[PDB]
């Protein structure tokens, strides 16, 4: 299926913000397969949140994810201004990786 | 061919005596038609597990 993301976000420095991400299917393996990507302007993508109750190495604790049911959250604890960039959230269930609308997220 | 022609194969011999000597066969009605009733659902999700 696809995905749904908000069109854009907007939250002062030091608060916290949220981005949901509908449309996650599953299979016969589990209902972790919720990816988050992030692209400043002006380069290639990086993996930040993926297997959202873990996270990948080198990637501070600013960073949080979360899923209830077939929605996708990404938290984020602290907003600075190297934070304003594209993200996007990427179902990878049923062998077939999809990614959303994205959002923007500025300060 | 007919059935005098017929109790002849089965007695095996071109010679029958006097009588029926012998059953001829027994009578079976086929079928004409077909009748498939299976259900009426959506297409299974192989995908999830494959």
């Amino acid at each position: 299926s696809a995905l749904t993301q908000p069109p854009s976000a907007s939250g002062s420095p030091g608060q916290s913000v949220t981005i949901s991400c509908t449309g996650a299917s599953s299979d016969v393996g589990g209902y972790n397969y919720v990816s988050w990507y992030q692209q400043h302007p002006g380069k290639a993508p990086k993996l930040m949140i993926y297997e959202v109750n873990k996270r990948p190495s080198g990637v501070p604790d600013r960073f949080s994810g979360s899923k209830s049911g077939n929605t996708a959250s990404l938290t984020i604890s602290g907003l600075q201004a190297d934070d304003e960039a594209d993200y996007y959230c990427c179902s990878y269930a049923l062998s077939r990786v999809v990614f959303g609308g994205g959002t923007m997220l500025t300060v | 061919l007919d059935p005098l022609s017929e109790t002849k194969c089965t007695l095996k011999s071109f010679t029958v005596e006097k009588g029926i000597y012998q059953t001829s066969n027994f009578r079976v009605q086929p079928t004409e038609s077909i009748v498939r009733f299976p259900n009426i659902t959506n297409l299974c999700p192989f995908h999830e597990v494959f």
